[PDB]
RNA sequence: AGGGCCAUCGCUCAACGGAUAAAAGCUACCCCGG
RNA sequence: GAUAUUGAAUGUCCUUCUAACCCGCCGCCCUUAUCGGGCGGGGAGACAGUGUCAGGUGGGCAGUUUGACU
RNA sequence: UGAGUAGCGAAAGAGGGGUGAGAAUCCCCUCCACCGAAUGCCUAAGGUUUCCUGAGGAAGGCUCGUCCGCUCAGGGUUAGUCGGGACCUAAGCCGAGGCCGAAAGGCGUAGGCGAUGGACAACAGGUUGAUAUUCCUGUACCACCUCCUCACCAUUUGAGCAAUGGGGGGACGCAGGAGGAUAGGGUAAGCGCGGUAUUGGAUAUCCGCGUCCAAGCAGUUAGGCUGGGAAAUAGGCAAAUCCGUUUCCCAUAAGCCUGAGCUGUGAUGGCGAGCGAAAUAUAGUAGCGAAGUUCCUGAUUCCACACUGCCAAGAAAAGCCUCUAGCGAGGUGAGAGGUGCCCGUACCGCAAACCGACACAGGUAGGCGAGGAGAGAAUCCUAAGGUGAUCGAGAGAACUCUCGUUAAGGAACUCGGCAAAAUGACCCCGUAACUUCGGGAGAAGGGGUGCUCUGUUAGGGUGCAAGCCCGAGAGAGCCGCAGUGAAUAGGCCCAGGCGACUGUUUAGCAAAAACACAGGUCUCUGCGAAGCCGUAAGGCGAAGUAUAGGGGCUGACGCCUAGGCGCAACGAUCUGGGCACUGUCUCAACGAGAGA
RNA sequence: UCUACCCAUGUCCAGGGUGAAGUUCAGGUAACACUGAAUGGAGGCCCGAACCCACGCACGUUGAAAAGUGCGGGGAUGAGGU
């Protein structure tokens, strides 16, 4: 679960942290890693474009499959590791054939259990198959929009969507955060809800702990010099550059994804 | 206490050099000027 | 077509001898002169 | 909103296929290549993007100004 | 003109000889003083001849000069192994085709370039006025070649070589405490000297010394492996006897790769206290040379990011080892003989050679960094080594600045105890209201500490022993005005107000009460996301996907709801009050140093 | 080439103190909670050198210095310095 530090200081009073209960190993897989260097929120012209980023701890990219083309091969689970880039915590799968790979880890997985990925695979807890085979009214995650691309949506820690309607070639889904939608036919989907869901129960505790993650300080607009902000010196909300952002929808007036949205969150 | 000049040769040749004046359009103009005036030391 | 010459109409240009088709405040962070 | 890029049949601008056009989707060769394009497949399609042209929103961005007397 | 005025840039010298036209200032000697986690040695950036010798006395040295980092003539820098290139790559930069753009130009694929990192073969002595892992004397190691000599395999059913391709490996964080060693540092054998004229010492007396390489044979603390063996293999584009995966037999010992160090050999060698010539172009050099062991202590270095723990999850590529594809008629393995290019190399690098206009009280990455007392790289005095800091003489007035001591009173001074005094070191006794239960707390307040003897105490470490080393706590005694006897080291206590806290910011202008912060809350965003930079291509957002991103307002925690309460903790915070203390003052007086 | 932020790769921080999570034996209860021991070694923790600031006072202001010196003061394993 979570563990709550004892207040033997001032900067370690409210601080809590995950207990890493489910981690089964402290080493990565040497043959599946790739380099990854920080950017600082700097464009390809060196000009700072996004603020509040830069500086942290050095990380490394861990290879993770998101297409699962290897169908008809029963493979099993070996370890469950930590991933600095994601929020969930990934799992290393070895096939009965010989090729190793990484996948997102659903909720409650146990080392040993095999995983299927074909069209004839039977719905379980860790399998992946095309949507035109999943029953109606099931929990699912790792969805994709164009058949042949790889999961992009619902890939967070604790999240889960719901598949409840199957019209002609347009099995319609309910993403997290409402917004029921009608995604395409042959795209694949993983059955189950993702793991490490306590991730929303963490006090960062102290100012310097965000800097380990890479989040620089923010200067408030109420304290500014006249000639940057309409708050500086010493109506409608505005922006460092000008944006009435208190109830102006920023989505395009007209778009291309309009024929496929049925109901929106709208709070 | 610390002054605005601390010498270095690499950072000099790499900025005010000849192969960096000649790798532009304006640097070539600088060279043509300094040859027009009559200077002795064209580029750093 | 338009133009001229002869009667004649349009303004609180009210700062009324009339700088215009039309013009607000802050700055012992401020900048330059008698 | 107007216009030109801009295809075809019922309906009176209703259904309709796609060969225009679009794909930050899949495969193969140039090729030892996450660029680019050539051929196949899937998805969408008379849309969308675009040039001109007719308004509003426009301290987003500029140029300026606001008598004399004491 | 001011004016022969202000200044002459932190600091210990004194005397005797010498050269010289000339000496406080140059050379030699003798005492004395200063640094010693540096003011010692060695090597970067930078400088560019400043380095060594022989002359010099125009100019520069805040004085002088016979001297010089100054002037004039000569001279000096040696590499197969050290650093860089005929090796590799990160951030970034360039970029054939290619995509954009009135033009000029912008972006970018293959491919390159780029150390601050990875790979990689040599050590100990000697020597010149000036170079030394480079020269010379000893012993070595690496890559490549075959006029040569041995040995063993080979005939296309094949011995050998072997990728530009596939695997393994290189390969990586922060903290903590063990262990094993060694660099270093101190007693007992031993060796050469010595006999002291100021009272005493053949003494258990005094002075100085002492070792040693890479390489090649041997064995080794430890370490990891989480055990190796067989068979079968839809994956590693093709291939595989290699790797990966699975099931069968034994395994707790066989094997595996690692290793700090230590014992022979290098060494019939070379260093070594100290003796001592010629004369030599007037040396402590040539030359000769004793002992050269055990014991105690010991790392901030090595085994080694090895082990344990933790989360913020800790570079790439090549050299290297294997696998087949593929080449093949001559090869493999020893010896013997050969080959080994370019750039840097003197000298200053905490300084008068570098950056500050100056011979400027400033600044300048890293490696070693000894002894006594000590917890220590603090503090005081010293070792190896270095230094005398570039104007002097004498007089001891007012006044300014930096120091020392003070009668009786002690904040009575002043906007304000600003400034200065008092405390501070270990060991024991003891320690409150409050509290967010951790704190507050070194709270406040009390007492002891020197030397000798019983005492090589009790006890503990090392060693078979002898012998070295660390040591409570107690008794009896001696001294002083005074025993952490010098230097370096918290002043405390009440009552309130502000901000939760650590942090950042007005350094060629003021700090908090300003900014940020963990947490709360609102709002936009279904992924070619929204939002940003660009004319656009191209990008950040993100190799992320609503527990995730962008934009606002407020600021922990706990109660009481968008109001209000609680100070506990923490401030170079704010405002009042109390003890100790003092030349701040009544009220000034002597003394020291610099200037005058 | 000074200064602000960022990217890659290195390097530095004498000594001493407090003593969290956890673990092993105890009471300890239904085991727990909870109270005791031993072991352990966390922290934008404490005192303090090197290093980094430039807060106070004095001296300097035709300064040794176009911003320094003397004596104090803050941080000092980190949101750290280079």
């Amino acid at each position: 679960a979570i563990k709550k530090y004892k207040p033997t200081s001032n900067g370690r009073r409210g601080m809590t942290t995950s207990d890493f209960a489910e981690i089964t190993t402290d080493k990565p897989e040497k043959s599946l890693l790739a380099p990854l260097h920080k950017k600082g929120g700097r464009n390809n012209q060196g000009k700072l474009t996004v603020r509040h980023q830069g500086g942290g701890h050095k990380r490394q990219y861990r290879v993770i499959d998101f297409k699962r083309d290897k169908d008809g091969i029963p493979g099993r689970v070996a370890t469950v590791e930590y991933d600095p880039n994601r929020s969930a915590n990934i799992a290393l799968i070895n096939y009965a054939d010989g090729e190793k790979r990484y996948i997102l880890a659903p909720k409650g997985i146990q080392v040993g259990t095999e995983i299927m990925s074909g069209p004839e695979a039977d719905i379980k807890v860790g399998n992946a198959l095309p949507l035109i085979n999943i029953p109606v009214g099931t929990v699912v995650h790792n969805i994709e929009l164009k058949p042949g691309k790889g999961g992009q949506l619902v890939r967070s820690a604790g999240t889960s969507a719901q598949v409840l309607g199957k019209e002609g070639k347009y099995v319609l889904v309910r993403l997290n955060s409402g917004e029921v939608r009608m995604i395409l036919s042959a795209c694949r989907a993983s059955i189950g809800q993702v793991g490490n869901e306590q991730h929303e129960l963490i006090n960062i505790g102290k100012a310097g702990r965000s800097r380990w993650k890479g989040i620089r300080p923010t200067v408030r607009g109420s304290v500014m010099n006249p000639n940057d902000h309409p708050h500086g010196g010493g109506k409608s909300p505005m922006s460092p550059w000008g944006k009435p952002t208190l109830g102006f929808k920023t989505r395009k007036k007209k778009n291309k994804s309009d024929k496929f949205i049925v109901r929106r969150r709208k709070n | 206490m610390k002054r605005t000049f601390q010498p270095n040769n690499r950072k000099r040749s790499k900025v005010h050099g000849f192969r960096s004046r000649m790798s532009s359009k304006n640097g070539r103009l600088v060279l043509a000027r300094r040859r027009r005036k009559g200077r002795k030391v064209l580029s750093a």
